[PDB]
Order: C-alpha cells, then structure tokens, then sequence
C-alpha cells in the first residue's frame, strides 16, 4: 500500500527559464559589382 | 478538560493521517511509559514521535516535563527527552551544543538505526548520531507544538497550568483556535501569526473533530475533539523539513 503525500524523495531542481532561439546564419550577404581601376 | 493527552486517543484519531505505531511497540509503550515517568519526578511524560531509520529499528522519542512556568514573556516548558529502539527500555537523549546543532543541520537523508554511528563533516568533524537525532527533534519541537487557544491559564506564583474551566475553542476549523504552547495564554498570538501556507486544517463538524497538519514538517499532526474536549499531537517520519515548500503550494 501507499499512504502519504504524493511527492518523490529525489532532489528537486525547478526548471530554469526556457532557452532563447537563434537567428539566421550569415550566408546571407550582399554581392557587389567590381569597383574600378583607379589610377 | 483533559489533564494529559492520551496515547490511545492520539493513535485512534491520527490513524487516517498515517501516524501509526506497531502492535508490539504500542503494548510496550502502554506498559513502559508509566515506569519511566515514575522513575523520574516528571508529572507528565508522553510519546513525542517515531523517527524512521535505515536498518529498521525506528527511534521512538518521548518527552516529559514537571512544571510549566512563564518567563521573559513566554511559556518555558523545561522538557526532558528519551529515546528507544524498542518500547521496553528508555534511554536519555542528551542535549547538544550550539555549533554542534549548526553542524547537525547539514546532515540529510534518514539517519541509520545504530546509535553508535559517526558522521563526517568539514579540518574534519565527527558528529554522533544521537546528537543529530536530538538536533532534529528539538528543531521540530520548536517549530510546531500545537494546543487549543486558552486551554491553559496563569495562576498564583505564575505557573502555566491547565484551565479546568475551558469552554472549548469556538470556530475550531480555523487557525485562530490553536496556538503554540510557548505562546502565553493571555496574549493573542496564535497559529495565524506565522507564514500563510504552512498549516492545513480539516474539520468534521458532525463528529466535531479537527485535524491540523504541518506543511513545513510534513510529519506533524494534531487532533482536537470538541465533544470530548481532548487534543493531541504526534510526529511520524524523519526529522527533515521540506525547504522546497513554495513550489509545492
């Protein structure tokens, strides 16, 4: 039989704040024309 | 009304709350509590609780006191504790020092059954098991010791004696009906001037019986029967308070 409060005798760790997401990688860059041949 | 709490009444009203004692231990208490009471000069001596151990020889603890005085604005009951592994023979439970109690506080988990063990703390320190047991028992006793409000009264020579003209606690399903023994009878300090969620009360109005459970120490139970006007408290479990209480409420 079981008699008592419904708790477990393991050490309790309250869940920390959830993780933050991550933004897109920087393979997203602007291509540019060849500039000049300044003298 | 009652002069001393009755062990059989305590075991009968706390049977639901899970506070139980074995048959042999029950009979042995019945036959052995008076012997230890009369061996000393104690006017009162009753079972205090049953702490659980690792080998299987649970620690039965009883406490007693002779006279109840009022001193420095509080009721100071000079108590003496005894322990046992069987209900037959009662041994003294020596009081501990201050720093020894501070070190006591750092031992967790149930203490083993053998009273000859030693725990190692930290320069190293050796802590006997009886010291840990006494530390836990005095902590629980200081924290929670319930009697119905105004069930005692002062008198000549300023000794806290029972109140033979106790009318009965009105509205006994509320915490204002019960108080810690240390609180003086005249003062209005009761079981409601402590934390808001460390006491639970259940009440049966038809049978007129109230059960008060301590949530800081999940093993402390108390009953108040209004029709018979009889109250009593018990502790069953290891002497650990649940510090992670808030997440539980």
């Amino acid at each position: 039989v079981y008699v008592g409060w419904g708790v477990k005798n393991a050490p309790f760790v309250p869940l920390p704040p959830p993780p933050v997401a991550q933004e897109f990688a920087w393979g997203e860059v602007e291509t540019q024309e060849l500039e000049l041949k300044p003298a | 009304v009652q002069l001393e709490p009755n062990i059989t009444l305590v075991l009968k009203h706390l049977a639901s709350c899970g506070a139980v004692v074995s048959a042999e231990q029950q009979a042995a208490l019945d036959h052995s509590i008076p012997i230890k009471r009369i061996e000393a000069g104690l006017r009162s001596l009753t079972l205090w609780g049953r702490l659980t151990t690792l080998n299987g020889k649970d620690y039965l603890v009883a406490e007693g006191y002779n006279v109840a005085s009022s001193k420095e604005g509080a009721a100071v009951y000079e108590t003496k504790y005894f322990y046992s592994q069987d209900g037959a023979r009662w041994s003294d439970l020596q009081p501990v020092d201050s720093e020894t109690a501070t070190r006591c506080a750092r031992i967790k988990g149930m203490l083993s059954g053998d009273p000859a063990k030693n725990y190692e703390l930290e320069l190293v320190f050796q802590i006997p098991e009886l010291a840990v047991l006494r530390c836990r028992v005095d902590a629980i006793a200081t924290a929670t010791s319930v009697i119905p409000t105004d069930s005692t009264i002062l008198n000549a020579a300023s000794q806290v004696v029972p109140n033979r003209l106790f009318a009965g606690a009105a509205y006994p399903e509320k915490l204002e009906s019960y108080q810690h023994r240390f609180s003086l009878p005249g003062s209005g300090v009761t079981l409601s001037q402590d934390l808001r969620g460390t006491w639970a009360v259940q009440y049966d109005a038809f049978k007129g019986v109230a059960q008060v459970r301590s949530l800081l120490f999940p093993g402390y139970f108390f009953y108040y029967a209004a029709n018979e006007l009889t109250w009593g408290s018990l502790y069953v479990g290891d002497g650990l308070r649940n510090n992670d209480l808030i997440f539980m409420l």
